[PDB]
């Protein structure tokens, strides 16, 4: 310690990450008058939203009537009940006018012959709730919606006074007393370290894919904030629900968007059947993606696979008209032949339902307002706040319906902003600080440092990934989770034993990529112990124990005559887990999800009913 | 405000097109007022090519102004020394010409 | 088992008296990936994780690659290595940038000269925005295929001489395309003043049309073509 | 802070830094656009030396053209050197002159595509030789 000098900074309030939802965040609170910084370990632009392709729901119905409350229906019915209605409320309602809002900013979307917002069909979206039919809010830009999403938002940040920390890697959270005082960073530039401390603190690290062997998510994604809640001795939420999507090259694991199959593209299995027809007839090749991914990868043990080791399925565009390839997807058209070799105009696509996205986070409020739980009772942590994959607001539940991410980003980017800007003022009293705050991180920094072990951390990381991909991966049962979790608190044994070479202090990536191992190993434990506990099947959480949706009645049949089961009895709940930072031990609670929304007037609760589309 | 350095871009492509136009004019047509005018975009078109070529690779206040300066000069005598050529002398086309024919 | 030679540059700023040297690493092909990242990542997973360099999406869309391979600037992620084990594939930083550690060059600069062309919609009447989407035909909206597609790499502006010689007040070729998918977006309201912005020796002009740009986008698109535009708009707009 | 004072920034901690520049031209691929625009300056600037040497030499040389012709003319002028001499000076001035075309037809935005690139170098390389050889015959 005090080798490494430390600055001190002094804002009003600290966003950390520079994604969709980190950005709005940021500017936000900047256009709304605050002294507002923003820690990011990447340049804004490569954040992993530029990565999306899909799009960003919104029922502006510009191809036909809509209802944002259709929209309701739709997610809160795709998240298995799982979700918070009150957020799910918040989310879309406000959806068109946050989508109008990007536009307005610059946005390139595609038009519509009326010059408007061209929006287009994704999975599980109908009308006049469920009954109506396809719905088509699927506002994008050609088939690089998240590219141009954050490249605006990042445009339009610089007309303000936000002060960018670029390439800093957040360590953790200052906390004070159950108060959140901002957050102390590495700057990767020239290894010194920054106690940069505020009013309030946004978190928006986005998710943690990384954690296994093969996903969609960029070599970033490592839960770095996830992590720091964890530190703090917060909680944090479903980490269990992972998203596994259906269509994943075999290879590398990029993603080859789900529009394709909205833009009429299709799921063919050796055989050449159209499996996404027997597993869901109406839906098809276009409902949620906890269900056709469990299909796919069903398939694929039944003995039908497409290449060499019948280990994955094909995805097939070709009977589109090439142009509409070329003006709807032409980002797949060259990825997919960059790193599968296919002309989509031809040939299908080779994909394999592979980790993307992670429903799971910090525990959120319809606000931004960060949670913990207290007497079986929700309290809000003062001046923390968290949004996108990162948070769990839970609007997504036990599965995100495709195209509600991006606008989850700037929906509660918006909200983490003027809950601030409503409950404070610029210039108020920022928190004192002890001299001595963050000194743990720093001196956890010095040590994997000069990490003189014997395991590599590539090494170990390599074993944590390969040991979720086989114990919690699209199905699971007590035996296989069970000996994962002993297997992954295992490696985190091994944390003590690993070894850096690197030792400058420029550019460490040596040191950061070992900081993210920790992070990740956090995250897994997490993930992996809430799924051995949960013994039920609810959206992406699919047991072969119990291929049951315990609720608190038996929703199938009447209700009335019916017993309520106790609290503890069922499980649709959310899970709460810790961990010991310093022994990994992991330990979990629940708390009830919030069915009621936020005017029964204006929108009404939808009761739990059966799954299936 | 003042659109100079679009209107120099400009310039330069006109003599560019002039001094273009000339060559073949002068061919088929040598005489006295060919031989001026021809000196003219001839000297005009290099001084502002060398131009790029010097705030391109000259760096500094000091510098650059000097070099400015400098090349405005050779200019000037190149332009003079050849309309003094066209007058005191065979002209630059039949000169051409002569030296060809030899 | 095929081995692939790689010769690397390398620095580093905390060796006190370290100069820029070449490192060559040898890796089994059969045991790795098909892109030059791959080959990246392994050295530096195996060999030497003391070999630094930027990197994230692997998908070529981040543009956190960007690194001369083998004469040329492209995403390293995307450049499928050089199967030919007699060749030794030659790696080295963004052409005449400083560096700040073997691979990582520091585009400050860059980013700096984006954000003076101010890449955001700007309507004379701000007051309804937010309100009401704006309405653009079909038509109006091609002319921006080819210029929003930019990932920033810097992989061109990093390849013109111009840019070389003049990066300080020469706004290079990304930006300069930018600068153009603005102009010409119908949405915007200020294409006249993002004209004027360019009215010196220097941001734009420094442009001889080498077309280097446009012969190494990794995205396939022509900054060139575009500088052209700008040119074009320049010499003909009015007031 | 401002683009302005990002860039101030830049350079203050660049300049006064130990940091190495990364190598370009000594690295980077040739190709023939590359190559073809290096000969566009070189060949302008060796013309534009030529004409002020013509100019200046007639302010400060004595004699008239004609005198400085028979000097040459009696200077054992071999044939196959006269169109040597002859080719070296018309070889610049129509490389130039092609290449210029081209870069006007591209100012007016047309043939900027790499395919399109190529073979406009070709051609004008082409137009180059021939003009040159013809016009050293005439
Ligand atoms: C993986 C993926 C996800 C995805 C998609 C395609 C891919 C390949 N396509 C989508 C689509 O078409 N439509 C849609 O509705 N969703 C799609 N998704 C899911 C969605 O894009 C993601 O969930 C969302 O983009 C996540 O956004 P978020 O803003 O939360 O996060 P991020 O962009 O991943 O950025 C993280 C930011 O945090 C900073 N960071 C991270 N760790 C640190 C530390 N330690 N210190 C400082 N900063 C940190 C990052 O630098 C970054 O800015
Ligand atoms: C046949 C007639 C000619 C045409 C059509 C022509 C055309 C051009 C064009 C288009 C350029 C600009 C290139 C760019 O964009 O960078 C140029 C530059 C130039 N030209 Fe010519 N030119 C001609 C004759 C000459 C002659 C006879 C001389 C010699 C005195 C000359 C000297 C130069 C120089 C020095 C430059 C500057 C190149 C640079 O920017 O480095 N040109 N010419
Ligand atoms: O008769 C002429 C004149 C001519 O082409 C020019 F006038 F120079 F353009 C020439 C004779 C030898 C070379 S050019
Ligand atoms: O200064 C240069 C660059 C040059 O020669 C190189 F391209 F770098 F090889 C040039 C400027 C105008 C045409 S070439
Ligand atoms: O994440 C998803 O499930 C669908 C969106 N993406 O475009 O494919
Ligand atoms: S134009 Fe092409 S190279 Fe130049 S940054 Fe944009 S992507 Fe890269
Ligand atoms: S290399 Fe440059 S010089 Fe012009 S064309 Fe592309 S910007
Ligand atoms: S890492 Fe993202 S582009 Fe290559």
């Amino acid at each position: 310690s005090t080798q490494y000098p430390v600055v001190d900074h002094e804002f009003d309030a600290v966003v950390v990450g520079a994604g969709g939802a980190g950005l709005r965040a940021a500017f936000g609170l900047s256009e709304a008058g605050f002294n507002t910084a923003c820690v990011t370990k990447l340049f804004p632009t490569r954040s992993h939203t530029v990565a999306a392709q899909g799009g960003i729901n919104a029922a502006l119905g510009n191809m036909e009537e809509d209802n944002w409350r259709w929209h309701f229906y739709d997610t809160v019915k795709g998240s298995d009940w799982l979700g918070d209605q009150d957020a799910i409320h918040y989310m879309t309602e406000q959806a068109p006018a946050s989508v109008v809002e990007l536009e307005n900013y610059g946005m390139p979307f595609s038009r519509t012959e009326d010059g408007k917002i061209y929006q287009r069909a994704f999975g599980g979206q109908s009308l006049k709730f469920g009954k109506g039919g396809q719905a088509h809010r699927c506002c994008c830009v050609a088939d690089r919606t998240g590219h141009s999403l954050l490249h605006t938002l990042y445009g339009r940040s610089l007309r303000y006074d936000t002060s960018y920390f670029v390439e800093y890697f957040a360590l953790d959270l200052l906390m004070e007393n159950g108060e959140c005082r901002g957050v102390i960073a590495l700057c990767i530039e020239d290894g010194s370290i920054h106690r940069i401390r505020a009013r309030n603190t946004v978190v928006a690290t986005g998710g943690y894919g990384r954690t296994y062997f093969s996903c969609t998510s960029a070599h970033t994604s490592t839960g770095d904030g996830t992590a720091m809640v964890t530190r703090a001795g917060l909680p944090c939420q479903d980490l269990e629900f992972v998203q596994f999507h259906p269509t994943g090259i075999y290879g590398a694991g990029c993603l080859i968007t789900e529009g394709c199959r909205g833009e009429g593209g299709i799921l063919i299995n050796s055989q050449g059947e159209r499996f996404m027809e027997r597993y869901a007839p109406v839906a098809k090749d276009l409902a949620s993606r906890d269900v056709v991914s469990r299909s796919m990868t069903l398939e694929i043990r039944e003995g039908r696979g497409c290449g060499p080791e019948k280990d994955h399925v094909y995805l097939q565009l070709h009977h589109l008209p090439p142009e509409q390839l070329a003006v709807r997807l032409p980002g797949i058209s060259e990825t997919a032949m960059i790193f599968a070799g296919v002309d989509v105009t031809k040939e299908p696509i080779p994909v394999l339902p592979t980790v993307h996205y992670n429903m799971g986070g910090i525990p959120t409020n319809y606000k931004g307002q960060v949670l913990r739980h207290v007497n079986g009772q929700d309290q809000v942590v003062p001046g923390l706040y968290a949004c996108g994959e990162a948070a769990c607001a839970s609007v997504h539940g036990a599965n995100r319906l495709g195209a509600n991410s991006l606008l989850d980003l700037v929906v509660f980017g918006r909200a983490c902003a003027l809950s601030i800007a409503e409950s404070c003022r610029p210039g108020d009293k920022v928190p004192s600080i002890k001299p001595n705050a963050g000194e743990e991180s720093v001196m956890n920094l010095d040590k994997l440092r000069f990490a003189n072990g014997t395991i590599r951390t590539s090494e170990l990381r390599l074993s944590m990934q390969k040991s979720m991909q086989s114990h919690a991966a699209v199905f699971r049962v007590g035996s296989v989770l069970q000996e994962g979790c002993e297997k992954i608190l295992r490696l985190y044994g091994d944390l003590q034993h690993l070894k850096t070479f690197d030792r400058g202090m420029v550019w460490n990536t040596d040191l950061v990529e070992t900081l993210e191992l920790q992070n990740l190993m956090l995250c897994a434990l997490q993930t992996i112990y809430g799924a051995e506990a949960r013994k039920e099947s609810r959206g992406a959480h699919a047991r072969e124990d119990f291929k049951e949706r315990v609720d608190e009645y038996d929703y199938s049949k009447p209700i009335q005559g019916q017993q309520k089961k106790p609290f503890q009895e069922h499980w649709r709940k959310h899970t709460l887990s810790y961990v010991d930072v310093k022994t990994g031990k992991v330990s979990l609670e629940y708390r009830p999800v919030i069915d009621k929304t936020l005017n029964e007037a204006d929108c009404a609760t939808v009761p739990p009913a059966i799954r299936s589309y | 405000s003042s659109k100079a350095a679009s209107l120099h871009w400009t310039g330069e492509r006109v003599v560019s097109v002039l001094l273009l136009g000339l060559l073949p004019a002068a061919y088929l047509n040598p005489c006295s007022a060919m031989d001026y005018s021809l000196a003219a975009a001839l000297t005009l078109h290099g001084h502002w090519g060398i131009g790029q070529v010097v705030t391109d690779y000259v760096r500094g206040d000091a510098l650059q102004k000097a070099a400015k300066a400098g090349l405005l000069a050779l200019s000037a005598f190149t332009f003079a020394g050849l309309c003094y050529f066209n007058y005191h002398d065979v002209g630059i086309c039949k000169a051409v010409a002569m030296l060809w024919k030899l | 088992p095929r081995i692939k030679k790689f010769a690397i540059y390398r620095w580093d700023p905390d060796k006190t008296g370290d100069k820029p040297h070449m490192q060559t690493y040898e890796i089994d092909l059969n045991n790795c990936g098909p892109m030059v990242l791959d080959a990246l990542i392994k050295i530096k997973n195996e060999i030497d994780s003391t070999l630094t360099f930027r990197r994230s999406c692997r998908e070529g869309i981040c543009g956190s690659c960007a690194m001369n391979i083998n004469g040329g600037n492209t995403l390293a992620c995307t450049r499928r290595i050089d199967t030919n084990l007699d060749k030794v594939s030659k790696i080295y930083p963004l052409p005449h940038m400083y560096v700040i550690k073997d691979l990582v060059p520091d585009l400050s600069n860059f980013y700096a000269q984006y954000k003076s062309i101010e890449p955001y919609l700007k309507k004379k009447d701000e007051s309804q925005e937010g309100k009401q989407q704006y309405l653009q035909s079909i038509e109006e909206r091609e002319k921006l295929d080819g210029l929003y597609e930019c990932i920033l790499c810097a992989c061109c502006s990093t390849s013109c001489p111009s840019y070389w010689w003049n990066g300080d007040k020469y706004l290079g070729p990304a930006v300069l395309m930018q600068a153009y998918r603005w102009m010409i977006d119908s949405r915007d309201d200020f294409t006249e003043e993002r004209l004027a912005k360019l009215q010196d020796p220097f941001s734009l002009y420094r442009c001889h049309t080498i077309m280097n740009c446009t012969g190494t986008c990794p995205k396939g698109l022509n900054p060139g073509k575009a500088i052209a535009e700008i040119k074009k708009m320049m010499a003909t707009y009015k007031e | 802070t401002t683009a302005k004072e990002e860039m101030e920034r830049f350079w203050n901690k660049n300049l006064g830094s130990n940091r190495p520049l990364s190598p370009h031209i000594t690295i980077y691929r040739w190709s023939l656009p590359m190559a073809m625009s290096i000969c566009h300056r070189g060949t302008g600037i060796a013309l534009s030396a030529g004409v002020s040497l013509f100019g200046l030499s007639a302010l400060l040389l004595p004699g008239n053209f004609e005198s400085h012709l028979e000097l040459v003319k009696s200077l054992c002028l071999g044939p196959t050197l006269i169109y040597t001499a002859k080719f070296g000076i018309v070889f610049p001035l129509m490389y130039h002159t092609w290449n210029g075309i081209r870069h006007l037809i591209w100012d007016l935005g047309k043939g900027l595509t790499i395919p399109q690139l190529t073979q406009s170098g070709v051609v004008v390389l082409i137009l180059t030789v021939l003009s040159s050889v013809g016009l050293a015959a005439m």
